[PDB]
């Protein structure tokens, strides 16, 4: 049940250099499936584990 | 001419009941949460979440 378009929007917040208002939802998902793609850091897998 | 024996019926119905007009008055209609709303595949309407 959870949109994960929060998670990329705060992504997004953190680089400082967009602006978050501009970027449409369907942009925020696209990052989102590209993110799910890459492999978690090693401590914060192990963390998660 | 009038005959007593050929105007004498018996008239036969029921006791009482009732009538009703709103069948689905009589269903209890749910929904479920929008979010977890699937489609014929058993699958979420809208999966991008």
């Amino acid at each position: 049940q959870k949109k994960m378009k929060s998670i990329v929007e705060d992504f997004l917040k953190r680089l400082q250099i967009f602006d978050i208002s501009r970027v449409p939802d369907d942009q925020m998902y696209r990052l989102r499936d590209r993110l799910r793609l890459l492999p978690v850091e090693i401590r914060r897998l192990d963390i998660f584990n | 001419q009038f005959d007593f024996r050929a105007s004498m019926h018996m008239l036969t119905s029921n006791l009482t009941f009732t009538v009703y007009s709103d069948l689905l008055a009589f269903v209890s209609a749910d929904t479920v949460e929008p979010i977890n709303a699937v489609a014929f595949d058993n699958m979420r309407i809208m999966n991008e979440l």
